[PDB]
């Protein structure tokens, strides 16, 4: 209930922000003014053409490795178990193959951007 | 009956899933399913799993952004469509609203079967627990006992992260 | 690929349809599928082009419409029953999505356009992988809730995929595709008599691995992959194309070769309840199989093609690597008609 | 679904040949509509409007002949007096593939047609006499 | 199906211990001699596809497979007649435990029956 | 003759023959001992002998 | 007098993209001997920047 | 049955659909496979919440992890078919028509 009221005032104290830098200044837009900003000349190509992205093996590993953080975040209530042998063995085993993972996707030259 | 906040959550993640299983553009189809997913966090807080619906929300907002990079690097065209740029995105888009408000109509009016069985509405306070117990909570000593009861899940789930990462290392490859 | 990361790989697919097998819980089941499917992806691309790029590609979304519709079955069953346990499904709703989605797992009819385009992008081990492992799994979860199961979209499915294997069949030049259509056939037949006995499932499923493994390893041995290809073996192994015809006659299921046997058990199980009309079908359906498997034996061993003049210099040179068992599958596949009765330590 | 295929059944085999005919041609409607679902759906048509007239071609086809095989099965059962007989079903079978062959257009396609759907529906009228089972429950 | 789920019966066990008062299969069993053959067959099937003298390529590779085959044909002709006698009790059993469900009729001679007779000519 | 003198060898492998002969030998030992060991144990149960 | 083998000719029926070509499958091509398709030779478009002079 | 469940397997139903039917881009399909993890683990909550079963509060951790995998799996697939053909475009992938 304040967490909704609380988000609704952020967002029209913004939004009456921008409503204002609209409809305050007086606006003079030509065709000139409102072209796309190169240095000084005009682009070549277009924004929308598709740019190469040469971390692409370290976003998906990023997704695997996101996960990880969801089996992890419980730790601290995981402590408060009586049999902590077997929590404190599943924890460590959990970290451990997330370090192989690590290890393997770095021996076998997976953390260098394509060249 | 009663503020309809469920409700509202509810058709806006329909709304949202309706946006993106449009297919009007990556770009725009991740700001559907990061609106959906929000809303979807919202509907499980309201019931009162807030670790489940805060990290399912962190989650996609990670494979979101994952998914723009990629969005911007390889699904890209010249003029990238909107909802309303392309008749067939437009005709889907509005062809799901008329279906869930058709649905809606027929189910807030009429308790008449759609698919599975006829449902009541009521408002989904109805169906809760009057549950007085506890100093912990029920949602989170679950999820804790991951560790301590679920050791095969750990197991089977680690070894799958593992292979995953070598899947992605060889199907990327090349050569 | 490295052996090790190819043996790591092998094993987590095994691991996965072991797991899908030995597990009481549908969460188990279902993430042993994902497991099987997250493994088996690199393996239909182990040797890199296009063409296994895009039978990666259909396998991988074909198997994840596939695993969303098994967890929302799961999940509809335990909305209407709080269980986890595999059983008689107590929503016919969730039966009929578990059904549709384990059918598209299999490859049979109307969802079996994959398979075909599959089998024909990836190599001959691949292809033996994907149509004799990768059948393990569905066919078990189907046999744990036979019980449930729909009779009427069962049998339809079964007769649509016989029908379709043995029609398509019959326009393929390609091998593979040629064991992709046959592949189907079979699954309809182990799929029609599901409903009514488990043991006869099993025991169709057998031997047809037993002959599909004897039908790649002679492919593989032979290294050929279209008509024309294995129309030269002759010139170079006369007896491997000896084997390889009766192997095509057991397919085709004549008597007294073990294919047969698989057929014969199932009519009769079939007539045991009344079911009189739809054996009749498949027995007439199951000709255009034999068919095909008799076009590829005159192609192959009754009739001598035509060769070419380089074959004089492989006449000199011996087949290298020897795959082990591949005499004893062609004894299983051929000659066991008279062992039927040991089906019984089947049940 | 088979609300139809009752809608049909429960009419009495000599009786209300018009009702019969309209059960019979819903039913036919209903699969030339599927079958051109599926045409549509593995063969486009490259453009909006031959799709359409390709779903009404095949599901005018279809109702046609099956208004046609109700129609001749009910007028046969009736005029003859001899209900519970396969012959009627034969007639309206034939009935239906010369209709099938008036629609393609074609001699050859016509006495397939007449021939082989006056034998289905021939076995569809014993089978429903004697209680053939396409789809028999497992009872062993 | 019918026999995969019964009272008393361990998972993985193959051969039960009740299966042991049961008359093992003797040596000369003909479906042994079978398995034999089997194991024969396959040894000069793998003489002929190594291209090597078929019949006097490899004597010791050729009895290990007809010892492997008979070996394994040995236990599972055991478990197929425990699985046959399994079927036979309970089915006799059950028999004895529902009497009206198989009642003995009325012993009739066939000159009290009266068939119908059909000529040919 | 041969150019090159065929690796398996012109003599017989005298390890895998060894070997292969010892498991045949063992797997007709070990039935000839579980047959005798089911005819008593089935006669042992049946009040036969 | 010798019994009849195939020819070339025999044996073309069996080579092609599938049996029985029709209309609509005559412009198909068999597979290549080893199953690896041509690189297409995709244009690459590098992105053209302006650095400068502002 | 709620209402919210009506929405949550309406939801379901149309990221299905939107698979089902391609356009153009395969990334769309991907988005479309991830939303119907989404709606499965929105539906497994709430049914889960709602009876207390303690114990399955695990299961939709373990749904996401593996939506994960499927999502990398997607994304290496795509990267492959983009640097075969520069667009990710369903059209191209017809070689094993013939
Ligand atoms: C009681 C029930 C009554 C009987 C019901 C059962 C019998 C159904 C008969 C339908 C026969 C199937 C095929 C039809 C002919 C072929 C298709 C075609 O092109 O037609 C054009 C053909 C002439 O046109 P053409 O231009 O010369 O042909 C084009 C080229 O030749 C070439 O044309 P094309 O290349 O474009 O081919 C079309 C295209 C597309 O292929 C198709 O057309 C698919 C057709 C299959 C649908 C089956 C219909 C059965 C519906 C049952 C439920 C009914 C509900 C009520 O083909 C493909 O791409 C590949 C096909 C195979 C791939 C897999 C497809 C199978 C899908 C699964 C089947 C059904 C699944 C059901 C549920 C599954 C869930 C488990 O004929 C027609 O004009 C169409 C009319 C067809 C006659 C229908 C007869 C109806 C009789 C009803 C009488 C009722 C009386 C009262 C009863 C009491
Ligand atoms: C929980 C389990 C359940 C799960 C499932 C639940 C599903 C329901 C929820 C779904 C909610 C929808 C939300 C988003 C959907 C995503 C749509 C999308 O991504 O579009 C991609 C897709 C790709 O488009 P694109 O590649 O970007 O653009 C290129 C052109 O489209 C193509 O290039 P082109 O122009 O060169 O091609 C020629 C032209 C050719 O155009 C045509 O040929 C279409 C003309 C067909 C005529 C229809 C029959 C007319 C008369 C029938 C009368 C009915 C009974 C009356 C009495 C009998 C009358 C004689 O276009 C086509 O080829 C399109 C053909 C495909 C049509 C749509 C396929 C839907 C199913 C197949 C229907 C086949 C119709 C036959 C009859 C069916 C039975 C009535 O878009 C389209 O296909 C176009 C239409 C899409 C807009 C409508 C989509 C809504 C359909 C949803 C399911 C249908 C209703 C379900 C309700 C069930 C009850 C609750
Ligand atoms: C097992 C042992 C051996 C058995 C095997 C051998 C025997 C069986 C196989 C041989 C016969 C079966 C062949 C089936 C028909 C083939 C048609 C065909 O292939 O189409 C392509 C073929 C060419 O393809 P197209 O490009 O589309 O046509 C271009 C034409 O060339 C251009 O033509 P057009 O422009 O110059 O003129 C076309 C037009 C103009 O027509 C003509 O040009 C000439 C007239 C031909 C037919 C009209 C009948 C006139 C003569 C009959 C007089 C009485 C006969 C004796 C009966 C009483 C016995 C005392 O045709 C019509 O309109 C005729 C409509 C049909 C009415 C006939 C009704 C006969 C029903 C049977 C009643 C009696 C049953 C026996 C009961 C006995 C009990 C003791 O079509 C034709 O040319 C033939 C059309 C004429 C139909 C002849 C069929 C009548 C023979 C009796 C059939 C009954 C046997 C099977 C029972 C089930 C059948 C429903
Ligand atoms: C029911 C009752 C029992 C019947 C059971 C079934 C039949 C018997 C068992 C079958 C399996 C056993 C053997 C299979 C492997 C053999 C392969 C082979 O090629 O053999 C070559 C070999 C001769 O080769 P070699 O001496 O090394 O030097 C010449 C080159 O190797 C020459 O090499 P190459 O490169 O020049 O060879 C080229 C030739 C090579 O092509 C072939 O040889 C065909 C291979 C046979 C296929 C077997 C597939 C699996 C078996 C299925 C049988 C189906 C039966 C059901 C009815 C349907 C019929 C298909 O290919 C062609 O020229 C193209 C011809 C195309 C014709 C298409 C028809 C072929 C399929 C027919 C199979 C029917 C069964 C045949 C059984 C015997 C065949 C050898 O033959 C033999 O010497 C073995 C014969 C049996 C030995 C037993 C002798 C033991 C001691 C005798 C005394 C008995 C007890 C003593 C105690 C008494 C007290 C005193
Ligand atoms: C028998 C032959 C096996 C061959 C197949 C091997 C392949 C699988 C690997 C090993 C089998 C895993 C079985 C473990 C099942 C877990 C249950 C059992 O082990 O007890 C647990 C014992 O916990 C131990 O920690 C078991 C795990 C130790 C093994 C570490 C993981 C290494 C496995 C290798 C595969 C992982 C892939 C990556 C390789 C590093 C919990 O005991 P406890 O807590 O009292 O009771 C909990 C119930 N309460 C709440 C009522 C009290
Ligand atoms: C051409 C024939 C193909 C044969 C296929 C390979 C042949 C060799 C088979 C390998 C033998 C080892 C398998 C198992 C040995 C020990 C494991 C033991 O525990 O298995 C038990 C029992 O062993 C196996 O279940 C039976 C294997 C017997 C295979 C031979 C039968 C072949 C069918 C008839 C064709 C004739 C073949 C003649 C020999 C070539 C399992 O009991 P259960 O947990 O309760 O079963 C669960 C699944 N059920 C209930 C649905 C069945
Ligand atoms: C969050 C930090 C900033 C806070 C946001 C709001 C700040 C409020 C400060 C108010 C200062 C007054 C603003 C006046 C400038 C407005 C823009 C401007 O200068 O336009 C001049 C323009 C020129 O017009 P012409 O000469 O006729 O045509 C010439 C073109 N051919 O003259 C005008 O129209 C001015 C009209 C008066 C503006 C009203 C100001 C009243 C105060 C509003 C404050 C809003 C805060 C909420
Ligand atoms: C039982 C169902 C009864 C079905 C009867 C119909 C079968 C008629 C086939 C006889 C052949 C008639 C004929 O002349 O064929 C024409 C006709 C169309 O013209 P085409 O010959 O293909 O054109 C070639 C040149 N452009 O052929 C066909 O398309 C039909 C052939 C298959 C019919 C469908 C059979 C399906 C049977 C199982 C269904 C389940």
């Amino acid at each position: 209930m304040n967490i909704m009221l609380t988000l609704l005032t952020n967002v029209t104290l913004a939004s009456l922000l921008v409503l204002i830098a609209f409809w305050l200044p007086q606006l003079n837009a030509y065709s000139e003014k409102t072209s796309p900003y190169e240095c000084g000349f005009d682009p070549m190509g277009s924004a929308r053409l598709p740019f190469s992205m040469k971390f692409f093996l370290v976003a998906i590993t990023f997704l695997l490795f996101d996960l990880e953080i969801a089996l992890l975040l419980p730790l601290p209530w995981a402590s408060q178990t009586n049999n902590l042998k077997t929590m404190l063995t599943m924890a460590l085993f959990l970290l451990i193959l997330l370090a192989a993972s690590l290890a393997y996707e770095w021996t076998q030259k997976g953390l260098e951007w394509a060249e | 009956m009663t503020m309809y906040i469920a409700f509202i959550l509810s058709t806006i993640f329909v709304i949202g899933f309706v946006g993106f299983s449009s297919k009007p553009s990556p770009i725009y189809g991740g700001l559907g399913l990061i609106v959906s997913g929000g809303v979807g966090c919202g509907i499980v807080l309201n019931f009162g799993g807030s670790f489940l619906g805060l990290m399912v929300f962190l989650i996609y907002l990670g494979g979101m952004l994952v998914v723009f990079g990629y969005t911007t690097a390889m699904a890209t065209e010249m003029y990238p469509e909107v909802w309303v740029s392309n008749k067939t995105v437009f005709g889907a888009f509005v062809s799901g609203l008329m279906m869930e408000f058709c649905m809606v109509y027929y189910a807030l009016k009429e308790e008449e079967v759609e698919i599975i069985f006829k449902f009541n509405g009521l408002g989904d306070w109805v169906i809760y627990d009057t549950g007085d117990s506890g100093f912990f909570s029920e949602e989170a000593m679950g999820i804790a006992a991951l560790y301590s009861y679920g050791t095969w899940l750990v197991i089977v789930t680690g070894w799958s992260l593992l292979i995953g990462v070598v899947v992605i290392m060889e199907i990327t490859r090349g050569n | 690929m490295n052996p090790i990361i190819y043996t790591t790989l092998i094993m987590t697919v095994m691991s996965g349809t072991m797991l899908v097998m030995i597990s009481s819980h549908w969460l188990l089941i279902w993430i042993g599928f994902e497991m099987n499917l997250l493994a088996m992806i690199p393996v239909l691309m182990k040797n890199f082009n296009p063409r296994a790029t895009e039978a990666a590609t259909k396998y991988f979304l074909t198997q994840a419409t596939a695993s969303m519709m098994l967890m929302m079955a799961i999940i509809i069953n335990l909305l209407y029953s709080g269980q986890w346990t595999i059983t008689k499904m107590f929503n016919p709703v969730a039966m009929t999505m578990m059904t549709m989605a384990l059918a598209m797992k299999l490859g049979l009819s109307p969802f079996h356009f994959w398979v075909p385009e599959v089998t024909q992008g990836i190599s001959l081990q691949a292809g033996l992988l994907l149509l004799t492992w990768q059948k393990l799994a569905p066919l078990s979860v189907l046999c744990q809730i036979s019980q449930s199961i729909n009779p009427n979209l069962m049998l339809t499915m079964a007769m649509l995929s016989i029908l379709i294997g043995g029609w398509g069949g019959l326009n393929q030049t390609q091998l593979r595709k040629i064991m992709a259509y046959s592949s189907i056939a079979h699954m309809g037949w182990m799929t029609a008599v599901l409903p009514y006995n488990t043991t006869m499932t099993i025991l169709n499923l057998l031997i047809y691995i037993t002959m599909t493994l004897a039908m790649f390893m002679l492919l593989i041995h032979s290294s050929a992959t279209t008509t024309l290809s294995l129309s030269h073996t002759w010139n170079k192994m006369p007896v491997i194309t000896s084997l390889m015809m009766v192997t095509l006659l057991s397919m085709g299921g004549l008597p007294p070769l073990s294919g047969f046997m698989p057929k014969w058990m199932i009519i009769q199980e079939m007539t045991k309840n009344e079911s009189i009309i739809m054996p009749t079908l498949m027995a007439m359906t199951a000709l255009l199989n034999l068919y095909f498997y008799m076009r590829l034996a005159y192609s192959s061993s009754l009739t001598m093609f035509p060769s070419t003049n380089n074959m004089k210099m492989k006449w000199q040179f011996e087949h290298t690597k020897q795959m082990k068992l591949l005499p004893t599958m062609i004894v299983l596949s051929t000659l066991v008609l008279p062992m039927t009765p040991a089906l019984s330590s089947l049940n | 679904a088979k609300t139809l295929l009752h809608k049909y059944s429960d009419i009495p085999e000599g009786t209300e040949c018009h009702r019969k005919a309209y059960a019979s041609t819903s039913i036919g409607g209903a699969t030339g509509l599927i079958v051109s679902a599926y045409s549509i759906a593995l063969k486009p048509p490259a453009s909006f409007l031959e799709g359409v007239a390709r779903t009404g071609r095949y599901t005018f086809t279809s109702a046609a002949i099956g208004a046609i095989f109700g129609l001749t099965s009910c007028i046969s059962a009736q005029v003859r007096e001899k209900p519970d007989d396969p012959l009627n079903y034969f007639i309206g079978g034939c009935a239906g593939g010369l209709t099938l062959g008036a629609r393609t257009r074609s001699y050859g396609i016509g006495a397939a047609a007449c021939a082989y759907m006056g034998l289905t529906a021939a076995l569809v009228k014993m089978g429903q006499l004697e209680g053939w089972q396409v789809f028999a429950e497992p009872k062993v | 199906t019918m026999m995969s789920g019964r009272p008393g019966r361990v998972p993985l066990q193959f051969l039960p211990n009740e299966a042991r008062s049961l008359p093992p299969p003797k040596l000369t069993d003909p479906r042994l001699v079978y398995m034999g053959f089997l194991g024969y067959c396959s040894g000069l099937i793998d003489n002929a596809i190594r291209r090597r003298p078929v019949v006097s390529a490899g004597l010791h590779r050729q009895l290990l497979y007809v010892t492997s085959f008979v070996f394994f044909g040995y236990y599972l002709l055991k478990r197929q007649d425990y699985m046959y006698a399994l079927r036979d009790h309970d089915m006799f059993a059950y028999v004895k435990s529902h009497p009206e469900d198989f009642p003995e009729k009325d012993k009739k001679t066939y000159g009290e029956i009266l068939e119908e007779f059909h000529p040919v000519r | 003759k041969f150019y090159i003198r065929e690796p398996p060898h012109g003599s017989p492998d005298w390890l895998k023959v060894g070997l292969t002969l010892g498991t045949s030998v063992f797997l007709w030992i070990y039935l000839i001992k579980q047959h005798k060991e089911d005819v008593l144990e089935y006669k042992r149960r049946n009040g036969l002998e | 007098a010798r019994q009849w083998q195939p020819d070339v000719e025999w044996a073309e029926q069996f080579g092609g993209a599938v049996m029985y070509p029709t209309k609509e499958t005559a412009h198909w091509k068999p597979p290549p001997w080893n199953d690896v398709d041509p690189p297409k030779d995709t244009l690459v478009s590098n992105l053209t920047l302006n650095f400068g002079p502002q | 049955m709620p209402l919210v469940y009506m929405n949550i397997i309406m939801a379901f139903a149309i990221a299905l659909a939107g698979l089902l039917m391609y356009r153009s881009h395969l990334m769309s399909s991907l988005l479309c496979l991830e939303g119907m993890m989404l709606s499965l683990f929105i539906m497994s909550t709430l049914i889960i919440l709602n009876t207390h079963f303690t114990l399955a509060n695990m299961m939709p951790i373990i749904l996401l992890v593996f939506a994960a995998c499927e999502a990398a799996l997607g994304l290496s697939l795509l990267v492959m078919v983009s640097n075969t053909y520069g667009t990710d475009y369903v059209q191209n992938l017809n070689l094993l028509q013939c």
